């Protein structure tokens, strides 16, 4: 991403939308919930905050963040060996290799019984509040007013209190936003393009950085002269 | 006698679906 995540509270897209006097009766409470939808539409991984967090493994099992929504990664505390995603389907079961993990609720399920793990993953940033904080970034908030806007005259489309051609031009106009916003999140900047390029230029491949952090990801490789 | 409960709603039923029939013509 070009641009730079600056943050700003919730309401700040009640002051566009109201502009519209269709849109009179949007609320806090309703931008709260469009807003988490739309943050999950788009998937953009640049709106999440990372943290990095240990926990304890008591058996094959550990108890997980509350603010948990995705894992970057995870690995073992005190070797940093990072850990694979877990494709045994008896894994703590015994009868009568490389260490893995699993997560489904709360809970992540590693392939070892007494180790501390560290785990790099993804939140929301609150507010102070406890409440979602968006991007002030124009783009991301125009589309977010289209969504919520496109929604709205949804729910108003069927029931017939707007014309068709009103709802046809705001799918219309949300949708090319949303691929805008899109692009606009995901392009990498010069420094992620400086990484990109010293990914991609490699005489000798690298292929082992996911055992790393990603650490030498975008690590130059030098070559001696002969 | 007069009153116009009945005969202006319809009216304004009317209204509202020749207001339809012209919106739903329209077209970008």
């Amino acid at each position: 991403m070009v641009n730079n995540i600056n943050w700003v509270k919730l309401p700040v897209i009640l002051d566009r939308l109201l502009r519209h006097p269709l849109l009179t009766d949007l609320n806090l409470e309703t931008a709260i919930q469009y807003t988490l939808d739309f943050i999950s539409a788009m998937g953009l991984p640049n709106v999440y905050v990372d943290k990095i967090e240990t926990i304890d493994i008591k058996e094959y099992r550990g108890e997980l963040p509350c603010d948990l929504i995705s894992i970057n990664q995870v690995r073992l505390h005190k070797n940093g060996i990072a850990l694979r995603a877990m494709t045994d389907n008896f894994n703590a079961y015994p009868t009568h290799g490389e260490p893995s993990f699993k997560t489904q609720g709360r809970v992540i399920f590693t392939s070892i019984k007494h180790e501390k793990v560290d785990i790099s993953y993804k939140a929301i940033m609150l507010d102070d509040e406890g409440l979602p904080l968006i991007p002030d970034n124009p783009i991301f908030l125009k589309t977010l007013e289209l969504y919520i806007k496109k929604e709205w005259f949804t729910i108003l489309f069927d029931m017939g209190k707007i014309s068709p051609a009103v709802l046809n031009n705001t799918q219309q106009e949300y949708a090319f936003k949303a691929g805008q916003c899109n692009n606009e999140f995901v392009i990498p900047s010069v420094s992620e393009m400086e990484a990109i390029t010293n990914m991609w230029n490699q005489l000798i491949p690298r292929v082992t950085e996911f055992r790393r952090g990603f650490k030498n990801l975008g690590d130059k490789e030098y070559i001696r002269v002969h | 006698f007069g009153s116009g409960a009945i005969g202006y709603e319809f009216d304004n039923r009317y209204l509202n679906n020749q207001e339809m029939s012209a919106v739903a013509k329209q077209r970008l």
